[PDB]
RNA sequence: AGGACCGAACCGACUAAUGUUGAAAAAUUAGCGGAUGACUUGUGGCUGGGGGUGAAAGGCCAAUCAAACCGGGAGAUAGCU
RNA sequence: GCUCGCCGGAAGACCAAGGGUUCCUGUCCAACGUUAAUCGGGGCAGGGUGAGUCGACCCCUAAGGCGAGGCCGAAAGGCGUAGUCGAUGGGAAACAGGUUAAUAUUCCUGUACUUGGUGUUACUGCGAAGGGGGGACGGAGAAGGCUAUGUUGGCCGGGCGACGGUUGUCCCGGUUUAAGCGUGUAGGCUGGUUUUCCAGGCAAAUCCGGAAAAUCAAGGCUGAGGCGUGAUGACGAGGCACUACGGUGCUGAAGCAACAAAUGCCCUGCUUCCAGGAAAAGCCUCUAAGCAUCAGGUAACAUCAAAUCGUACCCCAAACCGACACAGGUGGUCAGGUAGAGAAUACCAAGGCGCUUGAGAGAACUCGGGUGAAGGAACUAGGCAAAAUGGUGCCGUAACUUCGGGAGAAGGCACGCUGAUAUGUAGGUGAGGUCCCUCGCGGAUGGAGCUGAAAUCAGUCGAAGAUACCAGCUGGCUGCAACUGUUUAUUAAAAACACAGCACUGUGCAAACACGAAAGUGGACGUAUACGGUGUGACGCCUGCCCGGUGCCGGAAGGUUAAUU
């Protein structure tokens, strides 16, 4: 649910929180945990290669099964837990043979529901099947690109993918960005939409909230000197230039995709 | 007033020590230059 | 056992001072100058074999050399090792 | 509960006076701001000079920064003193 | 030596860093010390640092570094796998008393604890480069139980006061004891067991995980403190006797109770919130290959071992960083009394100091303060500076508003001491005793003793009772920025930067983009509710017209057009 805070202080006046009482108030499953130290936008040369990244809350990585390659063994949803590493919620599922795995929680999932992966799995949310065993017009998430590689599309909270047509060894998908794309019919997909759809309704309310998530402040290029941004300089507010990136590439409308290798699988652009 | 030189023996050894000079060829040339000059103390190590 | 060579090399000199006299008079302890790399086991074995006495325990410490000046010339003395070896109450060396 | 309030430590630096061959190559005194947070601090580590880093002042990068320091080209050149 | 003054959350004591003999003794005053110097962190000589338990070393890892092969690169080299290093973190064990001129949890006494190796005996399935558990973890909040510690009473020793009184409701001092062992409490966590089966833990496993049965319903884990012991001991006010006049030897009374109480412990606990909170080893458990009446494991005992380096001294400073014996800077620990909410502040304790030139005089003028007739901003660029306000409880408080605020708005009353209510109250703590039960650190009752606010009434002193220190000036109109924050280290703190929010645009993942001759890395172990760039800057109402110019996006009929041929 979404809750508006009360303006007891200027920092709380605009905070809008998302609270789900159905999330596990305890600790995560220990054997599926790893450490992931923060980069700070620095590569192995030590240089900042992505700006505005730094600090934030300490996080532990939850290993999530994007492959869903346990065919024929049913599983039951144990609990839903918060995941710091992503905008969606993750689910603890318990396989019949006593195996525990983390999966992306779809919409409508709850503790006690069953899931199944395989060619013969029933068509219902949470079940993973190859897309040649999934009807046309259905809604899927965690879609694979290459058979066995793992889910890579429709992974964020509230995102999904529609199967629009089937022909030959490929199936067409309408991605959430809007483009029509082709993918092998052998690639596996999970039925239903990703949960936590209200995640985009939140409001950070204050600068500290953004600082808690690892973001650092962004300085406008027009606010500095010409020696370190093409937008710099001027006595007072002066622009007189075509907007560009900090490295001189025009940044309002110019396309930058250049990949002839994968151009053959784009049916239409996102428009 | 906090000045610029804040002593720390471990950091001094790690930055300007003999084994730090021998870890690269430029440090080796530093040692060779100091040996050619005749310095009584090649490094800060001792 | 430790060879006769080390046992004849490790001991150097008997230390003399007011503290050494007090130790020898009260705690049955003699203070000796020993080799810089002489372990407590070597000290004990050498004191037993070369003095025909009976040793309880050995305490060691390294004395640092004092920086001096020989008329504007800087000069440091050598470090050495001090041994506090305790007899078993019936030796009276 | 709160980038909530008053207020020591702690972090700073708005005003005035003194000091200006200073006690001090940036301080002292009386007031002043924050003071559970975008806080502060110890230890160790990483980013190197047309490069770094910068909540952006051309700021900082060892009392030096519209291009650090050291050595070399080098006795640069100087229609000037 | 006697007085006086200063600090006392430090100007006292102890760790770390850093320094290295500055520590103690004898000797000396040439130079050094901003003066003198018999003094000294100065010169010379000698002495001083004792560890199985403290720290390092050692075992284990973080960020990161190096990196066999490997990939890439004119050369030099770059990145990185297996590995190997890397603490600021995880891992065994000692306390109290005494002793030096200078060391002590290290020496001596007393009493302990840990790990490892061996040998004897007894019982016996041991075994890893592998599996599982554990180690192992956030912010804030609250309560309960304690302890350090303090106060008072009791007890013991001493005293009867240079000036009126002081055999008493008087004065002064002491009233201390650890680790370890036993007990296992206030308290928190969790159902226990025994079979049977199993797509899981790379193979296996009796271990973990899953499933199904019966059975008992209290077992297990943790846990401050208290109590007995340790301890018929040590220490102890003093006293006696010497003296080389610093001190030294012997002997030694009481050594209880009540109340108060931490920011410390139980507590890695409990509750709650989102921003969702290291790793690995030591440790426990399982087994594989292997060995199988030998090894190996367990248990008791005995013996042996625990090596090497550091330990002096300063450490908010005259010894470290500042060229100085420099109003500077420097991480952590300890935390008494009265008043006080307080680690503020005032005065004190323990403890440490009077800051390495003084002596006179009492001009102008400068600096730091006190007071001031009448006036009260007339000063000045400007109320700059100064003056003023200032606490607690209670009464009371406008426009406006995003309904939270504004607000401590404004303004006002009371406040000391004494007695009574009440030989000290409401309340807190709580013994003896009565009874009961899972028998003990137990439960109900009981109220002695201790402690103890706030209020009302009456009286009373001074000019003044928040009497000192300490401690908001208030109100009205208006520009700018929503706000908390950040910035020109060292003349600019702001209206500048950032900001939550908004919009445009790019990006389908081997993503865009960025660092890189490249390999690779970040983005991100993220996947369009995501990421990057740009502009604007909460919120409310809104954001109108122009595509001619420049840019960008799309198109490709025609014109022109490179290498090539
Ligand atoms: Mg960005
Ligand atoms: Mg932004
Ligand atoms: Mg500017
Ligand atoms: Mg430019
Ligand atoms: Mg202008
Ligand atoms: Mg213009
Ligand atoms: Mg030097
Ligand atoms: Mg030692
Ligand atoms: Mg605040
Ligand atoms: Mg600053
Ligand atoms: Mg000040
Ligand atoms: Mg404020
Ligand atoms: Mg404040
Ligand atoms: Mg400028
Ligand atoms: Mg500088
Ligand atoms: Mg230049
Ligand atoms: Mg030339
Ligand atoms: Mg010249
Ligand atoms: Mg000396
Ligand atoms: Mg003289
Ligand atoms: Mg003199
Ligand atoms: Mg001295
Ligand atoms: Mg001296
Ligand atoms: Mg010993
Ligand atoms: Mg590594
Ligand atoms: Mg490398
Ligand atoms: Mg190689
Ligand atoms: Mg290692
Ligand atoms: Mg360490
Ligand atoms: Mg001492
Ligand atoms: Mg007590
Ligand atoms: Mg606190
Ligand atoms: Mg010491
Ligand atoms: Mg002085
Ligand atoms: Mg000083
Ligand atoms: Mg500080
Ligand atoms: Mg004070
Ligand atoms: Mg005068
Ligand atoms: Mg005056
Ligand atoms: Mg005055
Ligand atoms: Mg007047
Ligand atoms: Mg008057
Ligand atoms: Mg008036
Ligand atoms: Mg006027
Ligand atoms: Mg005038
Ligand atoms: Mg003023
Ligand atoms: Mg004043
Ligand atoms: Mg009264
Ligand atoms: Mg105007
Ligand atoms: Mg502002
Ligand atoms: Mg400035
Ligand atoms: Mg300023
Ligand atoms: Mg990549």
């Amino acid at each position: 649910a979404v809750v508006k805070c009360k303006p007891t202080s200027p920092g709380r006046r605009h905070v809008v929180k998302v609270v789900n009482p159905e999330l596990h108030k305890g600790k995560p499953f220990a054997p599926l945990l790893e450490k992931n130290s923060k980069s700070g936008g620095r590569n192995n040369n030590g240089r900042i290669t992505t700006r505005h990244i730094g600090g934030g809350h300490k996080q532990a990585y939850r290993i999530v099964d994007f492959k869903r390659n346990k065919d024929g063994i049913p599983a039951v949803v144990e609990r839903l837990e918060y995941d710091p590493n992503r905008s969606a919620n993750i689910a603890l599922v318990l396989y019949k043979d006593g195996e525990r795995r983390y999966i992306l929680a779809p919409k409508g999932l709850k503790a006690g529901d069953q899931i199944q992966s395989g060619v013969d799995a029933a068509i219902k949310p949470g079940n993973t099947l190859p897309m040649r065993n999934i009807p046309v017009g259905s809604t899927v998430h965690n879609v694979e690109m290459k058979p066995g590689k793992g889910g890579q599309l429709a992974r964020s909270a509230g995102t999904y993918v529609q199967i629009v047509a089937r022909d030959g060894a490929y199936v067409t998908l309408r991605l959430r960005s809007g483009e029509m794309r082709k993918v092998e019919a052998d690639c596996r997909a999970t039925l239903g939409e990703v949960g936590n759809a209200e995640h985009m309704l939140r409001v950070l309310g204050k600068a500290g909230a953004a600082r808690w998530r690892g973001v650092r402040p962004t300085v406008r290029g027009t606010a500095m000197n010409p020696v370190d941004h093409p937008h710099g300089g001027g006595e007072g507010r002066n622009f007189g230039k075509h907007p560009v990136t900090p490295w001189g590439v025009q940044t309002k409308g110019k396309k930058t995709r250049s990949n002839k290798r994968t151009d053959k699988f784009i049916v239409r652009r996102r428009s | 007033m906090k000045r610029t030189f804040q002593p720390s023996v471990l950091k001094r050894n790690r930055s300007h020590g003999f084994r730090a000079r021998m870890a690269t060829k430029n440090g080796r040339q530093v040692l060779a230059r100091r040996r050619a000059k005749g310095r009584a103390r090649l490094t800060v190590s001792k | 056992m430790i060879r006769e060579e080390r046992l004849l090399k490790v001991l150097r000199a008997p230390h003399v001072s007011e503290k050494a006299s007090t130790a020898m008079e009260k705690s049955n302890t003699i203070v000796l100058k020993v080799a810089k790399d002489a372990t407590k086991a070597e000290i004990k074995a050498a004191v037993q074999k070369l003095f025909e006495v009976e040793v309880e325990v050995v305490n060691t410490l390294v004395v640092k050399g004092k920086v001096k000046r020989h008329g504007q010339r800087i000069g440091r003395r050598s470090d050495w090792k001090k041994a506090y070896v305790t007899l078993k109450e019936g030796q009276n060396l």
